[PDB]
């Protein structure tokens, strides 16, 4: 029930099927390697915030516990907004 | 407009309780279904304020109006006290797409103006320049009451 | 309490969740059933302070405030090749760009 997204750079991220199946173009991809899916355009600093968001979705969709705020850094802002279009989620 | 407040003249107790990082501007629906601001809410503060039954509210970031959640849903209507208790209006955040979420950073940084100026796709300068607004989401809540009536 | 943890080790991240309660060990375990690498082929570091096996991820200093969904803690990951144990190699994240004129 883990699944492995690779960035650009290399970076290899191993997250939870249900987590990574947040984005509909995800879903399409596992439909590289069985589990395996390789992002050419999205470095880790990028990705790495993108499972962050996963983690952050699944833990407090229709929680009725107070929700932070997920943060966005400035400088990558630019880059997951492209990544978030991309990947739908 | 079908969203309106009802004209109950029956009086209602409520604590506006902001559970958000945000700045809430308290909405009321008149009895022409047309937005009033209230004042604003520090994040992390409450307030016990007079309304009526069947009066419509919704709650916006006073800065961007981004959308924000009352009782885990968009509208709230108080009802009767029970017992001298107040009704608790609890207003979140919602869990925003981050799609919508990365929008609010940008939109937060970059001058309308200069929406045009980023290194992005087209599609993305019209999503920048579709900034959340009241009238929309209450159109959008008139349909979802019909389809539902 | 769940606290949310990036395991870290060479250019390998594991996003998971544990209890507050559980045990240094304990989280080893959850590196086995993912990376196919015994606890005992495992070293867990926080910066680089070597976590005891015994120890809870509470006492390590994994808390609702330091390992948040949104904003996860790092626990460093060190594998034993045959003998001896490999030194300590988180590669970092790639480095953002320089933000745009628009944004400055
Ligand atoms: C401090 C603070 N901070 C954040 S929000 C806030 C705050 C401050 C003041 C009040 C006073 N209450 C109202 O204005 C209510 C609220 C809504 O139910 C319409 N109301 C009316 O009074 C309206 N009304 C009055 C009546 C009377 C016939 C019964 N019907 N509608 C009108 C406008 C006078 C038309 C409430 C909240
Ligand atoms: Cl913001």
């Amino acid at each position: 029930m883990y699944v492995k997204l690779i960035s650009s750079d290399g970076h290899e991220f191993i997250v939870k099927r249900e987590h990574a199946l947040t984005s509909g173009t995800i879903k399409a991809m596992l439909s590289n390697e069985t589990n395996e899916v390789n992002f050419r355009e999205i470095p880790s600093h990028v990705l790495s915030k993108v499972c962050m968001y996963f983690t952050y979705k699944v833990r407090y969709t229709n929680s009725s516990t107070e929700i932070p705020e997920f943060p966005i850094a400035p400088e990558i802002a630019l880059e997951l907004l492209m990544a978030a279009n991309f990947l739908d989620c | 407009p079908v969203l309106r407040s009802v004209n109950s003249r029956e009086p209602s107790q409520v604590i506006f309780c902001n559970r958000s990082p945000r700045v809430v501007l308290p909405v009321w629906l008149n009895f022409d279904g047309e937005p009033q601001p209230y004042p604003t809410l520090p994040p992390g503060t409450g307030r016990r304020i007079h309304s009526y039954r069947g009066h419509l509210w919704l709650f916006r970031d006073a800065g961007t109006h981004d959308g924000l959640l009352v009782n885990q849903t968009e509208l709230f209507v108080p009802s009767l006290n029970v017992d001298g208790q107040p009704i608790f209006a609890n207003i979140t955040l919602p869990v925003y797409t981050l799609k919508e979420r990365c929008l609010q950073v940008v939109r937060s940084l970059v001058k309308p103006e200069n929406y045009r100026r980023l290194d992005i796709v087209r599609s993305l300068y019209e999503d920048l320049e579709d900034h959340p607004n009241v009238q929309k989401d209450l159109e959008r809540l008139t349909q979802e009451r019909i389809a539902h009536q | 309490m769940d606290v949310f943890l990036m395991i870290r080790r060479h250019k390998t991240t594991i996003f998971t969740d544990a209890k507050e309660s559980s045990t240094v060990f304990e989280l080893k375990r959850i590196v086995e059933g993912i990376l196919k690498r015994p606890p005992d082929e495992q070293r867990l570091y926080k910066d680089d302070q070597l976590l005891d096996d015994g120890k809870t991820l509470g006492e390590c200093g994994f808390t609702s405030q330091t390992a948040r969904p949104q904003a996860p803690a790092t626990v460093g990951l060190a594998f034993r090749a045959d003998d001896t144990f490999e030194a300590l190699c988180i590669e970092p994240f790639s480095s953002p760009p320089e933000l745009p004129d628009v944004m400055k």
